[PDB]
């Protein structure tokens, strides 16, 4: 060989390896992180991302009166003046009135432990289970997986059960319990960085995904107020708004208002999510975090730091200022904070972009108030759902843009009314900001999920399960309502999702029917619990070995196995194998007898019924084995013993066929 | 994602032709120069030949031991490399590998076992081996042409100490392995499963 | 013509550094400042794969454990971590001169453990094959390490012996050999004493086993 | 661009009524340093029980490997204003 | 200048860039971290 | 049968938009090796050249990730994602199929894009001491125009060549605009031969050719 | 770290000889083939020549316009390259760059300037420009051989709106430029021209 081609092949190997290494650098520095699941519980009756979308799209204000079931002396802790200990001038704020509600029995927690358990831990457990279920992952099957749990939380002072009271109130447990109840093995870290806590955690989660330390991660936050201390003490300096509405970027901005909530995201690398065939909702492209540093007091924002973190997040995402279509601004509603944030957004985003595509600025806090540590992650959920619906929801309580900042540039505009999101020439992109009181800023950039058959199996079983019969009925009713608002979904896809992507619990039920006219009524009958023809119900046994019974004479009828010969290929193959093994000492073909073709002997003759029954029974047993039901034993009955022997491995197919055929002939 | 899949092996009698196909996917087949490298049982690799890319001309080169008898071609339209062997000799029994690159075999196929011998299908003649009289005993399988053949002691009940040795070619052109066990200083029985002949020979071993 | 050679075998324990050296009969450093040499691995039962090319440049997809080094006539492939997956045959294969007739004898690599002497077991030719009309006397060594223990048959026949070695065990990492010596009927009843002498690094002497049936 | 990763927990400690808020939030425990020294890198207060500071060090290492920080403060603090720990464990 | 020596320069550039990229990967994943400063206040009069 | 390459002679950019320089060769640069023997170099103003791209697509180490080469055979393109102020310069695409290469070619000037501005033309007369020294030098000059390339002419009487010397300043740091200045010099004697030494200037910003008269001499 | 540092530039009379040195550090100098590429002041890059490595015999190759006059050499003991130019011509004035690689100029030296001209040192001949009684006025520097000349308006007081055009070679082998400035139609402006070789600090007060 000439030296030219000899060195050319080496050059080809070298440049291919160089391309591989460069791609590895690209995916190790900044890989896109897929948000494969989300869950949230927010004020205003929100308990899912769809609920949050319904709230924001309708422009509903979730601010409401204080809770009365928490032992608060709500009548005796309101006075108008802004300077008094133990008193506040705020009437209303966001709340989770079902914060104490918790399904203790589901997670194996006794009632006494649950009473001495922080509400944050309970809410985080429920939200994490919901997020895993919404991601297409069975939460039970995640046991032993290298899944991280990064959670933003704070010590809110919630306080035979002496042991439970210790681990039931430590903030470090707030993430750890999630990885203990579910059995996860990735790192569990509880972040605490004030309002930036959750979003910061998400950034850390992305790093944990990029280094390979995790295959999946939970990034989220939780905020609960067991006591009104956040309202009485913080109101001394007129920090809260009088009416309790977080007027974001409005001239009437005269303070903020607190709110409870919880929001988690099950996040995985985009390549890994694509490999496993997971549904990608959005894609965190890049993130950045820094600190205000030197500023006019510890609790005061700095526009330069916000510009820096926005630019750093854009650079990490590899996206321009003009590439982002909208931003979920922090928007605390404070008089001093809002102009600073507006100036930062104008300097960073609205500097070089077309005049006809201004940056749309919104704020979830206008709807639900300042959700606290859980705010930032909750923000992206909004910016995910809008990104799914292509509609930017309006920000409430904006009589006009605030005059402190100058909107003369026109590059940044508030979402006074809903604006349709264009879906042309590029993926939809957005940003979320979670600027914190302690000074730690955080900015996240989201991008629209990238754009991504088999024949329908007949009579696909629809499986349902639950811990208790009431939970099973609730599951059936919820599935019926969900399917009602759906334009003719594929039944096989629903069957696969129910069978694979859901945990099998104790109390089980099934719906098997070949037509899509009885499934709805059957689901209803299960919901109210009345019986139905195609409905099956039962209680699974935790332990027990399986047995295959092989009865002898009696179980014969004309045309048996005729339909399986056409529909089922495995049954046809097994019948063909039995036919080949049986042809030696038999003067007819089994397939003709089963199909009932002309001239074949009927089942009245003794010498043919036992071979046919043996072959059908063996084929059915092997079909059961093909579906994963491997017997732990076998039992026969007269001639069926022969068939049982063939399944026991005692006799080969040829030997069993010989025995049954010659014994029947004798 | 580079992939090479080989096909066209199987038994062939001596003095006859055969064709091995190597289908490539996941890369520009035309750019690379393909090669064939064989490995006899136990011996090291031996480079059979190679074909250049069509850009250089598509010419071929072969080793001295197979010059003229063998030929290599390539269909760039469907991206397959063909090795046409003619007049196989008994020395050509080997596993043939299709590889990418005329001088740097960066990627290799899964291999294809081409065996050539005039022997016809036989069945295994089993014989016992008396224990010495620290107690080894076995059964010797002799005079079977085709693989595979397996030996299960007490129908697979015995697993500890069993050593089923690799088959070996004798000068007659036949194969003969031998299974052995080391019992700790009840009657021992070995079953020989030989699928090509469907032979179910069994034998007990005792002094 | 150039010629490269390496150590024939090299025991390895999982964890220690390992180094397969090999030297050439000529300076492989091409005029363009490259060492036209390659390192390939063949795992047991799998197809060969490329480890290193041009002396030191590691191929993509290979683990970072492997590293080539050296120049001129001398070269080495160094491994940081050894595992059960890294056992196989390593070939250092030159490319300065073409065509390459064969890769070479290679360098067998196997798991390391304490030296174990064999347990010899001479067996007689069973009477079934005698009535069939041919005798086949088989020796046996089991649970020994290192491999390569040689066996001679005194009847000193050296033209009808065929040995076979099983792969290294997964449990105790020891080998087993079973040599056979075949004779005809008329050939079998010519001599009375058949002896097998085995030699192994773990044996202090050529422990011979005899057999007197004729 | 110096980071401050601190492993700390909320131990109950508490005329001014302006610094009592920021003077007892655990998030400030890492923030205040960055406010005093003027550091501009991320200030995260980890709370992962007895391993927290060590966990913070790991995070600090990551923050250095990704180029997010030129220097980092990885540490932990533990003070007991009240004898609650001895009367609960 | 012939192709046989022309391609050598490209190969040298390619392998240098490959070594740089591999060094970047190793630095990004497993670069060691130097402890340049230390401080502690612990029981028993410890202040350094 | 020498190979030559053609590219756009100029390409304005903005700080942030994508940019794409193109090259076309009269012969297929795809060697039998399956490689495109083309290289892209960048020469920044007042700096030594550096290698951006080699073998068509491979990016040299140390170059920013913004640059990317593409194309094959005859048509090639260098694409820049983010254009910055420091990315201005001259981009030379040059082949290596047929060596040696006599020159790198005219290159491709890159400069910041702004609104087209017409030139504020000016003309000066020769001095007095210059005339008695024994030389005359009539000097025109444009000022604050964009893009560079406003052609000029010295209508000495009712065109001229071989006695003019142009000079263009680089891009302004703030306004991002050029400034031309021609210096036509004939002699002391040839100055006093006609009374009209007009200057003409043509530019994209100018709808029609602008003319400045002298009416002296 | 890869480093190539050039030396030996500067002015030279026509017909003389020069030795441009190129010192390499941070890599194996012997492997690479060293190339010399010159840029005239205004034109594109022009490839002068190159030399192979010792393993290839160290054979050299030169452009058509410099054949015979120029000679490239190298020594691997000190790891240096040399360009010996003999019988230099006027058009050879250019910035010369030393690079590693005969075909791929992957790394370039800082470049060294070489000028070929017989003209000796001489000071400027500054003249004014009358701004025709948004008024642009300037002063024209002429007839100075050795670069550079620094023009400062009002001793540096006036800076905004000033334009100092690059110098241009005259047909006589001397340099000339014009420094102009735009001001509103109305102080007496003075331009100071400093020429370090001739040590001439001539001033000129421009006026209508």
């Amino acid at each position: 060989v000439t030296d030219s081609e000899k060195v050319a092949e080496y050059l080809r190997r070298a440049t291919l390896d160089l391309r591989a290494a460069r791609q590895r650098i690209r995916e190790l520095e900044s890989e896109p992180i897929a948000i494969i699941g989300m869950a949230c519980r927010l004020p205003g009756g929100v308990d899912s991302p769809e609920g949050l979308w319904e709230l924001v799209d309708s422009g509903t204000d979730a601010i409401a009166g204080f809770p009365l079931d928490r032992g608060w002396d709500v009548e005796g802790m309101y006075d108008p003046d802004a300077e008094a200990p133990g008193k506040t001038y705020v009437k209303e704020a966001g709340f989770l009135y079902d914060a104490g509600e918790f399904d203790a029995g589901f997670f194996g927690i006794s009632p006494r432990e649950a009473v001495s358990m922080d509400p944050q831990q309970r809410l985080m457990l429920e939200a994490s289970w919901e997020a895993f279920e919404r991601a297409g992952l069975d939460p039970a099957r995640q046991r032993g997986t290298a899944t991280g749990v990064f959670v933003g939380a704070t010590a809110t002072g919630y306080v035979g059960a002496e042991g439970f009271a210790i681990t039931g109130n430590m903030t470090a447990v707030t993430s750890g319990r999630i990885s203990y109840t579910l059995g996860l093995q990735g790192p569990a870290v509880t972040i605490d960085t004030a309002c930036s806590s959750s979003l910061v955690a998400l950034h850390l989660a992305c790093q944990s995904l990029r280094q390979g330390e995790c295959t999946t991660a939970l990034a989220g936050g939780v905020t609960v107020m067991p006591t009104p201390t956040a309202f009485t003490e913080f109101s001394r300096q007129r920090g809260l708004a009088p009416d309790g509405r977080c007027k974001s970027f409005a001239a009437a901005a005269d303070g903020t208002n607190w709110a409870e909530g919880v929001a988690v995201l099950v996040v995985e690398r985009l390549s890994d999510a694509r490999r496993n065939g997971h549904r990608v909702l959005a894609v965190v492209r890049g993130t950045a975090i820094n600190q205000d540093g030197a500023s006019n007091g510890l609790s005061a924002p700095n526009d330069l730091a916000q510009e820096r973190v926005i630019r750093s997040a854009l650079d990490n995402a590899g996206l321009t200022a003009s590439d982002v279509d909208a931003v979920e601004a922090h928007g605390t509603g404070t008089t001093l904070g809002d102009p600073i944030e507006a100036q930062a957004l104008l300097a960073a985003y609205g500097h070089e972009r077309p005049a006809h595509r201004p940056l749309r600025v919104g704020s979830l806090k206008s709807n639900i108030g300042h959700a606290g540590p859980a705010a930032g992650v909750a923000g992206v959920i909004k910016m995910v759902m809008a990104m799914r619906h292509g509609v930017l929801p309006r920000s409430l309580h904006i009589d006009e843009p605030t005059p402190q900042v100058d909107w003369s540039s026109g590059a940044v505009t508030l979402l006074t009314e809903p604006v349709d999101w264009p879906d042309s020439d590029r993926p939809r992109r957005a940003g979320v900001s979670a600027f914190g009181i302690s000074g730690t800023n955080a900015h996240v950039i989201l991008e629209q999920a990238p754009t991504q058959p088999a024949p329908p199996v007949p009579a696909a079983p629809w499986l349902l399960s639950a811990k208790t019969p009431a939970a099973l009925r609730a599951q059936a009713r919820r599935l019926h309502t969900h399917l009602a608002r759906h334009p003719h979904p594929d039944p096989t896809d629903i069957a696969h999702a129910l069978a694979t992507t859901r945990t099998p619990h104790e109390h089980r039920a099934a719906l098997v029917t070949d037509d899509h006219g009885t499934r709805g009524p059957a689901l209803a009958a299960l919901a109210e619990g009345a019986p139905d023809a195609c409905l099956i119900s039962g209680t699974a046994l935790s332990k027990g070995r399986t047995v295959f019974v092989f009865p002898g004479q009696g179980s014969q009828w004309t045309g048996m196995g005729r339909e399986l010969l056409h529909t089922s290929p495995e049954f046809a193959a097994y019948i063909a194998e039995c036919e080949t093994a049986l042809n030696d000492f038999v003067d007819w073909s089994l397939t003709d007898v089963l199909r009932g073709t002309e001239g074949a002997p009927g089942y009245d003759r003794v010498d043919v019924v036992q071979p046919a029954l043996f072959a059908v029974m063996v084929s059915l047993a092997r079909l059961w084995q093909h579906h994963g039901i491997h017997p732990d034993a076998v039992i026969g009955h007269s001639q069926g013993e022969i068939a049982a022997a063939h399944i026991a491995g005692a006799l080969s197919l040829q030997d069993a066929a010989r025995i049954v055929a010659l014994r029947s002939q004798a | 994602e580079v992939q090479l899949v080989q096909s066209g092996g199987g038994l062939v009698q001596p003095g006859r032709s055969l064709r091995l196909s190597c289908t490539a996917s996941g890369f520009t087949f035309g750019d690379y120069a393909m090669s064939w490298v064989r490995q006899a049982p136990g011996k090291g690799l031996e480079w059979v030949g190679f074909i250049r890319s069509k850009a250089y001309g598509g010419t071929t080169e072969y080793a001295a031991s197979v010059k003229g008898r063998f030929t290599i071609s390539r269909d760039d339209s469907k991206s397959i490399a063909y090795l046409q062997m003619n007049s196989l000799k008994t020395e050509d029994t080997a596993v043939y590998y299709c590889t990418r690159g005329g001088t740097l075999f960066d990627y290799w196929g899964q291999g294809t076992l081409v065996t050539v011998s005039s022997a016809s299908t036989k069945g295994p003649s089993v014989f016992p081996l008396a224990p010495s009289s620290t107690a080894a005993l076995g059964c010797l399988v002799k005079d079977y042409f085709p693989e595979p053949v397996t030996v299960s002691w007490n129908s697979g009940a015995l697993t500890s100490g069993v050593h089923t040795f690799p088959a070996v070619l004798q000068s007659s052109g036949l194969y003969s392995l031998s299974s052995v066990v080391t019992v700790p200083s009840q009657t021992y029985i070995c079953n020989v499963n030989h699928k090509p002949s469907n032979t179910k020979v069994d034998k007990k071993v005792e002094p | 013509v150039v010629m490269t050679q390496s150590p024939l075998s090299l025991p390895v324990t999982p964890g220690e550094p390992a180094s397969i050296s090999c030297r050439s009969s000529q300076s492989l450093l091409h005029s363009n400042g490259y060492n036209y040499l390659d390192w390939y691995l063949q795992k047991p039962g799998q197809s060969p794969q490329l480890l290193i090319y041009l002396g030191s440049n590691r191929a993509s997809g290979v683990p970072d454990r492997f590293s080539g080094s050296g120049s001129g006539t001398d070269f080495t492939l160094k491994i940081s971590r050894v595992e059960a997956e890294d056992v196989g045959v390593y070939y250092c294969m030159q490319s300065l001169q073409t065509p390459r007739l064969t890769f070479g004898p290679g360098t067998k690599v196997d798991i390391k453990r304490t030296v174990a002497a064999p347990s010899v077991f001479i067996f007689p030719p069973s009477d079934e094959q005698l009535k069939s009309g041919t005798a086949s006397v088989v020796c046996l060594l089991n649970n020994f390490y290192p491999r390569g223990a040689k066996v001679q048959w005194k009847v000193l026949q050296s033209g009808n012996s065929q040995e076979s070695v099983t792969e290294q065990d997964s449990k105790d990492s020891t080998y087993s050999l079973s040599s056979t010596l075949t004779l005809s009927k008329a050939d079998y009843e010519k001599h009375k004493v058949y002896a097998c002498e085995v030699t192994h690094q773990g044996l202090s002497s050529p422990v011979t086993k005899s057999f007197n049936r004729g």
